[PDB]
């Protein structure tokens, strides 16, 4: 801990795009539950938000050249 | 009086009845100025000048 | 014609029309008229009861009498439910008897999704149409298509298109454009680049 | 005439009924053939939700990204 591995990712995002917020950040700490993977690839077929699709998938599709 | 004030000599009617003319509104001067969007407007012009689908969204 | 959007099913129909004009490969189709039907045009102006029915019926009778008309219905999935009402009959149920007896020769054009959701649900309408899969052309095929279309786009944009430009367009659109299909995205890349260089000067 | 249709996601299903034809199906031939110059405005979510379901209509429009 304290050693700057996240800061390295922010520095790379800044160098490649000009701002840290251009990085697509997905904190794995909210994916502890098995069904939390729905936030990445969307709701399972037949569920409520199935047609919305995954959040990470849409963010990557919008910006195909990014840091994840 | 109306006739004296009027014109003694008295092409898309449907669209005029339905839509608003942004060009005459810009001529009037009620649209706010747009600042610093040269690249996006240029891209819109480029898409509008295409032969095949020229519909920018 | 079944294929993903942008492959060229409408281009297939127009190529059939051009082949008819120049020289049709068989005799039986030497003198034929290919007419494109739009369901919006048919439904329009039928505010009174049954006018859609009489209009489509007259169309079918004229097809039967003429005998040299091949009807091309683009967006075939729109045929179901068209002109319907609380107790009226859609265009599909009108066309089914004529297709079954054999007075109509239709050329449909729809993607796999719309065909499967709309046409496959009805067995009577499905048993009269034969799917013709239109596949995405290869890279060399797309280059040939772009070279064939080069004249029209050069005329429109008043620029010169080089072969290296065609190769780059097809390769880059294949590698970096994922949501669309080869001919459409290559054509779009060529068209946008031409418009850009024309606007710059 | 250049046509501007703000809230382009309303194009799909507009005027649909039990036996009517909606605006998108009517306008598809004109949009494909370069006959009508239509400028559309919509949000990313509305684009994805409404005018990406109709893949043919999505094909007929060229998205221009307006960044913050
Ligand atoms: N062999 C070809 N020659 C010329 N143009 C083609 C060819 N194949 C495809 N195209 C282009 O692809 C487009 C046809 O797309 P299409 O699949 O008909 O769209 P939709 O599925 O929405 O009807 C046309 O604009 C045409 O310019
Ligand atoms: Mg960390
Ligand atoms: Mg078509």
């Amino acid at each position: 801990t304290g050693v700057g591995k996240t800061e390295l990712a922010r520095a790379l995002a800044e160098s490649m795009f000009g701002d840290d917020d251009a990085m697509i950040r997905v904190d794995m700490s909210e994916f502890m539950e098995k069904h939390a993977v729905s936030r990445l690839v969307g709701a399972p077929p037949g569920y409520v938000g199935h047609d919305d699709g995954g959040q990470l998938t849409e963010k990557v599709r919008r910006k195909p050249y990014s840091v994840i | 009086v109306v006739k004296a004030l009027g014109n003694p000599e008295m092409n898309t009617p449907t669209l005029d009845s339905l839509a608003r003319d942004l060009t005459v509104i810009a001529k009037d001067g009620t649209l706010d100025p747009v600042i610093g969007r040269d690249k996006e407007i240029t891209r819109v012009i480029e898409v509008l000048s295409r032969r095949t689908k020229n519909n920018p969204v | 014609l079944i294929g993903e959007p942008g492959v060229g099913k409408t281009a297939i129909a127009e190529g059939l029309a051009q082949a008819i004009v120049n020289n049709e490969v068989p005799e039986t189709l030497k003198d034929k008229r290919v007419m494109s039907l739009d369901m919006g045009t048919v439904v329009a102006g039928t505010k009174y009861r049954g006018e859609f029915e009489e209009r489509l019926k007259k169309v079918m009778e004229e097809i039967q009498q003429a005998g040299n008309v091949i009807l091309f219905i683009d967006e075939l999935h729109t045929l179901v439910g068209a002109g319907g009402a609380e107790g009226a009959i859609d265009a599909s149920n009108i066309l089914k008897p004529a297709l079954a007896r054999g007075e109509l020769q239709c050329i449909g054009a729809t993607t796999l999704d719309e065909y499967r959701k709309n046409i496959e649900k009805d067995a009577a309408l499905e048993r009269r149409f034969q799917p013709v899969q239109v596949d995405e052309p290869s890279v060399v095929d797309t280059v040939a298509i772009l070279k064939g279309l080069r004249d029209r786009y050069e005329a429109h944009h008043r620029i010169n298109i080089s072969d290296e430009a065609i190769e780059a367009a097809v390769k880059l659109s294949n590698r970096y454009v994922s949501d669309r299909f080869l001919p459409d995205k290559a054509i779009d890349l060529i068209d946008e680049a031409s418009s850009k260089v024309r606007l710059k000067s």
